[PDB]
């Protein structure tokens, strides 16, 4: 007859002259469903089962299997928790995005010389095995017998890459445990490069009981560029580092998702799972990784690939 | 006088408590203001993101609308063209009903339909029976 | 010595006044900075709103422009179509002047205009007088 | 002739191929004028003649006619003023938008027990009639004879809706009127629910003279959800509540406008008045209420509904 | 007792040092927070500018695309129109090869090309040799 | 033949149906190159060779040729430096944009009466000639013999334009030079109009050595509107003004650029030079002056002015 046989299934399409008209054939332009699983190909996915990035960085005793983990995309679960000395990080999101975008947990140990103090402090809230323990990348120094001299140490950077140092400060609970751990009635930590400096002083006070402790630890970091030098001065309440992490630049990020991991192939990853990328648009999430399609607010956008469904 | 010294101690302690509580309440005000400014920046970020999303979505909607309009225009134009071509070659054998479809008055084997589909048709062999029907 | 105690009182009072005025001026600086940051956020909000308004207005302008273009195109195309149809049926009786209008050389009653408007016209009954005029 | 007779009045229209061309007929797509009046149908408009929302909430003596007012849109005039005890609200805009969006001023009085103090304090700056007065929704407690005990009261919420409590704190002017009104040399107010707490301490000092007073009042509010409980502890400088407002959710808002009110019908309301909504666009105000048309920056946008005005 | 007064001096000096260091560290925290908020506003400004630039550039891209589409459509439509006109006036002398070009079977002087270009042509004077070639 | 002869040079054009197709002829719509020179016509360009706007405002001894300079566009070079008393400006960008947008450096001197002090202080870091000197628009007052009374001066504004006053405060280095320059052990400057006030107190301390000095100067400004009055009160560390600048409103701005100046004609000026304005778009800089074309992110945008390059 005229060319189209008035198919029983109509296809409503959005135009600019009219609003919604009927055409013979139409195609969908928005992928709006997910498989439910996170492909592990060809990207390198690391599953942070019960640990966050900072706990796997510090050396929590139950994610000591994550030493020198190399990821292309870190997946963070919501069931993660900490089981060591209670701590605190000023500018937590900045450090989390800095370590997420680095892509490595490679830790080179360095030889610091702490003379006049006792090294390798432990805690009964951070049991490593059957005995007391602590974080694996830090060194808790206390008084040696009856005194605590002013530690003053230096470390130059002669290589051609940046070094990331992680240190901390100890906030005690009472005024008896300050002088019983650091003979000085007040502590102070100064960390200096050739172009910057950070000085912190412990804040004695009481805190909520957490896992059996009312003291705290504050975590700080420093970046040393090639050709610089680092000097650390202190007279108490210092959680020293043991070395440096190697800093890289590339394509890496982090994503919170509770989806399992399978062995498929997909180029985009959202917290809902992997999505195909044959269509130009998607309506799943505005947080995306890889060569994904752009996030729109509309659900069904149909593109006509034929003629009208009715004459006249 | 030791009494004067003790009064001085009392008044300096009073001033000490004064500056202590004053600094405390000022710091409380400052942290409150910090929090409210942080929240303001947060909602501003949210508004910016919402605006960007709306604008890009509307751009996509307009784009697909323009594409649909172009496609529909080209296809229905060429359809009207071929329909006029048929109407030209179908002069006095059949007649259009009004929906772009020709009701045929006579009967012809599939050879006639083939001749219509290839544009080589003579409507004279059946014009007599077409006028008769 | 009471003189030493009085000197201690004097110096602690000096330090007290020092920290008082220092805290005061620092708080003044802080509130000034608070006000300027508030104003910065205010003008940023204004800029965001202005940008959104401009973009949406331009979107509306482009939309109505596209609609106008489509309408004008369809109407003038069909106008040229019907004009060509008339020119076909008006072969050798009248002649177009150049603005899509036919100057008629002969006179005919309104029946001729009706026959033109219904597309059933024979330009032979008046072709003789048309060539004569 | 050709179809169009070249109308004497030209109609300039904006295109995308050209810029502005002439067509036979055209229609306007932007309603850019207002009537000047605010319809009171089918919306429920409340005219806050000389009072704002907060003064009608607190119980100012010259808007005591606004008790249990139900509005669909509150209209605030610029000639409004206050004629009671000078006060102050931290986070004023938040509370104004919270009460504006609630849509009711329904006040349920509750029985608080204040033992050891004198109730129903008054002021000569808040005359209710020929004598002294105060706000009608608050209770000013002072010392009873020679003492002011620590008030500690509780109130549970067993219903299934939220309750809004409004309280305050009194900032005196000198150190003699503090101890002559509250025997304690320093006041303190603690208000606590099962999940939050607010503690305020009065700030003694001098203020600008306002209506004959140099003291101040600060106004705070609390929200109690179903199943909770409220506890109030204090030892001076407390402006207690008398009950709670019922909190609702719906379609309500507030608008500043100095336009009169008539008995017409219109679906959109702007601070300039009611505007018809037959056209898709409007160029009056970007602040709007109801099913209004969107605000553009352009004044005249014309849509062609015919053919060109000139041949060729 | 002078010893009690000296102990009072010691403890008030301790409180003095306490409030001094506390105010100092609080001010340090405050200036750090000021700097980070300033940086946040800076990157927000950058994001707003980037968004505006992208949107305006895409608007320009879409505008020029629409213009190109309109131009191409009008020119190729009128080209097909004139080609059909030629094909009408070129009935049985030459034949189109498939790319909108007519292969001519006979030879004619430039007068024939002129007659083609002015639309006044008689394909009968050479139809015989055209069928012969 | 068919109409187009398949030109040897193809012209790729961007469409919306396809992506990039070939047409016969095309034109470029984006001017993306600059000449390298800054026209000085018909705009009035001022070349701040080794001075910024603030140094030419204060009266630096090596840009004393810039007195009463009238500009339409100020061009700031990167080789600029200061060779006078080290100073500091709170809200530097605000003042820079305020003076840049005023368009004049016209300075009217006024007669202030400073009784009890010594005027016209000098410095050996601001040599004006072979001897000591200072800024040319300010007056450095010090003690007269053995005392420094409280200066308190007034100046009314009876004209019909705004007046801009520039003053400062002196931050000494030690506690001996404070009392050797201002007998008071602490200074203070109060500047008041009928509607605003600014009070500053010098901050004694040590600074980095700059050109042989460790003291500083802080620079402030005041705006007096017609009908107002200015009162200045002080008891030390005051860098007084000598008059006022006349404030105008118009079309003026500032631009950082290191391009030479020629005698051509162009209507737009960017830090890269002058650009023609025959095309609607440009891809050089988003900072622009005059009637310039808008900045896009795309480099080549081609507009078709003909037909396709291939049949079918
Ligand atoms: C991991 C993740 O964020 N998943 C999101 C969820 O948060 C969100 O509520 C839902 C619809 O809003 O889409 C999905
Ligand atoms: C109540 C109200 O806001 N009315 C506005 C007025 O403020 C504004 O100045 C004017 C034009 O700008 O339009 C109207
Ligand atoms: C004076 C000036 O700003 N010139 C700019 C330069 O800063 C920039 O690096 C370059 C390309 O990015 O374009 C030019
Ligand atoms: C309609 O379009 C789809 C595109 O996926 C195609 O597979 C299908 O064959 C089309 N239908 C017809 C009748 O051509
Ligand atoms: C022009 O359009 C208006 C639409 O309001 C209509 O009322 C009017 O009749 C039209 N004019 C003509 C000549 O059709
Ligand atoms: C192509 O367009 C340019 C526009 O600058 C024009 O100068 C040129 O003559 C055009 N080419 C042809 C073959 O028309």
């Amino acid at each position: 007859c005229l060319g189209h046989h008035a198919v029983p299934n109509g296809t409503l399409v959005k135009t600019i002259t009219d609003d919604q008209i009927e055409v013979t054939n139409a195609t969908e332009l928005v992928q709006s469903s997910s498989t439910g699983k996170i492909c592990n190909n060809p990207h390198r996915i690391l599953d942070g089962i019960d640990c966050t990035l900072i706990d796997a960085l510090l050396g929590d005793p139950h994610c000591d299997v994550f030493q020198n983990e190399t990821w292309d995309l870190f997946v963070e679960r919501s069931k993660a928790f900490s089981n060591c000395y209670p701590y605190d990080v000023p500018d937590y999101a900045s450090l989390r995005s800095l370590v997420a975008s680095s892509g490595t947990l490679e830790f080179i140990t360095e030889g610091f010389t702490w003379t006049g103090v006792t090294q390798n402090g432990g805690s009964n809230a951070c049991k490593r095995g059957p005995g007391s323990g602590f974080f694996s990348r830090l060194n808790w120094l206390t008084k040696s017998g009856s005194t605590y001299p002013v530690l003053n140490v230096t470390m130059p950077n002669n290589d051609n890459f940046d070094k990331l140092y992680i240190w901390g400060i100890h906030h005690p609970s009472t005024n008896q445990e300050q002088t019983s751990l650091y003979v000085q009635a007040s502590g102070r930590v100064t960390v200096s490069t050739r172009r910057s400096q950070q000085t912190i002083i412990p804040n004695i006070g009481s805190r909520p009981w957490v896992r059996g402790l009312s003291s705290r630890i504050s975590i700080y970091w420093t970046i040393v560029k090639p050709g610089d030098v680092l000097v650390i001065n202190s007279n108490g309440n210092l959680i020293a580092p043991r070395g440096y992490f190697k800093m890289r630049t590339g394509k890496s990020s982090i994503m919170r998702s509770d989806a399992p991991i399978d062995t498929c192939i997909s180029e985009c990853i959202t917290p809902n799972g992997s999505i195909p990328n044959d269509k130009p648009f998607q309506n799943v999430n505005k947080i995306t990784y890889g060569a994904c399609p752009k996030y729109v607010k509309q659900n069904t956008l149909k593109l006509a690939t034929g003629m009208r469904n009715v004459p006249e | 006088d030791l009494k004067s010294t003790q009064a001085a101690i009392d008044q300096i302690n009073g001033k000490l408590n004064r500056v202590i509580e004053k600094t405390n309440e000022k710091f409380h005000q400052i942290e409150k203001e910090f929090s409210e400014v942080e929240g303001r920046i947060q909602d501003l970020e949210k508004y910016v993101e919402d605006t960007k999303i709306d604008l890009w979505s509307y751009n996509a909607e307009l784009l697909v609308a323009l594409e649909n309009q172009h496609t529909i225009d080209l296809t229905d134009s060429e359809m009207n063209k071929l329909f006029e071509k048929t109407r030209r070659q179908l002069r006095e054998n059949a007649e259009e009903m009004g929906n772009g479809c020709f009701k045929i008055y006579h009967k012809c084997d599939n050879a006639c339909i083939e001749s219509i589909r290839n544009g080589t048709y003579d409507h004279d062999v059946y014009r007599d029976e077409a006028l008769n029907n």
